[PDB]
């Protein structure tokens, strides 16, 4: 039934973290 | 104290996460009677399910 | 000469929950403190200090 | 809650929406489809999209919604726009494939398959009884053998 | 014309008479044919020979004439008695195959395939228009997807 892979493992949360940027 | 003497193992794997999710894989299918040179109509495959405890 | 002082606090719980995302929450607060100091130094030389009451 | 069915009496056979690849077989990818497309069911082709059987004039049965082994754990469902997004609808249109059957149905080998054509949960379920409500004669397809509980491996003689 | 389409902003898509091997396919060699058999076209079996469709009434349509990819540069034509001689008329008769579509035809997926049963260069060309002149239904054959200019992947469901 359905599948074998848990949903959250079908998503790769990127290791690169993007900091918020503000005016110069 | 009687719990841990009952035999229930203590599992220190959950880390610091707010919930632990366990997943179970079941083999579903069946072997079918075959001849020397035929096409098998029985297939072994996998299915799964999950549970979560906070 | 006037002084500006700002705090930042966390807990071991949220420290480790942030480490779950490979985020160093203490280091991230230190970077944020340095960045806000730079931004305030930039703003004080352009718009000066606005008092908290407007 | 806990894992369902701690101990099963017998090893369940093939789940619905599965295709045996020993025999000649074709599963063909359709990119556009309907959200909530139940796997292991007959699926129709309408307006250039693979969607669930529902009461219509004479739906174009395009085959059996293939169950993805490496899909999201959960109900057999094809999803769009989620963490469980399924890019294409994998549909089995040739060969031996497993389809759910109506719980009332008691089919047998070489019986003409009938799909269910209703706007209900029973949409796309197979059956032998032709007097069943919304029984649509699927062209050139026969029940082959009972795989699982309420799941039958049928044979599509030609492409669907 | 000299090297039509000097530069293309996209790679040309699949030509006709080309069968995809990813699915259950069959191209079956017929050792006798007619001179002037166009590759990527519906051929017919008559009097023990493969030949281009003509004014006949109820031709037994073999299938798409396979395009000999390492045949002759030029028109996709089978030819006897030349340096451009093809010994056997290999003919695609099962599965997904590309056929030239009539220049005026606008088909879509799962549309029944009608072949132009005419005596012309438009013989054997596939069209969705039943009302078109000199066309007969190629039963158990549907359109799948527009590959190239006036070329479509169709599906021969049974051995054609």
């Amino acid at each position: 039934e359905g599948g074998i892979i848990l949903a959250r493992n079908l998503e790769h949360v990127s290791s690169e973290i993007f900091t918020q940027e503000f005016a110069g | 104290l009687t719990f841990l003497q009952g035999g229930i193992v203590v599992n220190n794997e959950g880390g610091y996460a707010t919930s632990v999710t366990k997943l179970k894989l079941k083999a579903e299918g069946g072997f079918r009677e075959s001849g020397n040179d035929t096409n098998t109509t029985g297939k072994i495959t996998l299915s799964g399910e999950s549970d979560s405890i906070p | 000469v006037f002084t500006l002082e700002g705090e930042s606090d966390w807990s071991e719980i949220e420290l480790k929950q942030a480490e779950l995302q490979n985020v160093n929450l203490p280091s991230r607060y230190f970077e944020a403190h340095a960045e806000l100091y730079n931004r305030k130094i930039d703003e004080l030389g352009y718009l000066g200090q606005t008092r908290t009451d407007g | 809650m806990a894992f369902n069915n701690a101990v099963l009496q017998e090893v369940s056979d093939l789940p619905a929406g599965e295709v045996i690849k020993a025999s000649p077989h074709n599963v063909s990818a359709f990119e556009v489809f309907q959200n909530g497309l139940i796997e292991g069911r007959f699926v129709k082709f309408d307006a250039g999209s693979i969607d669930i059987l529902d009461a219509s004039a004479t739906p174009t049965i395009a085959g059996i919604a293939k169950r993805k082994v490496t899909g999201e754990i959960g109900p057999g469902v094809y999803s769009t726009s989620g963490i469980e997004i399924d890019q294409v609808a994998e549909v089995i249109n040739f060969g031996f494939a497993t389809v759910t059957v109506q719980d009332a149905a008691a089919p047998s080998k070489y019986d003409p398959v009938y799909a269910i054509n209703l706007d209900s949960a029973e949409a796309g379920k197979a059956t032998e009884n032709s007097g069943a409500t919304g029984a649509l004669a699927v062209a050139d397809c026969v029940f082959w053998e009972q795989k699982a509980a309420n799941v039958w491996l049928v044979r599509m003689n030609k492409f669907l």
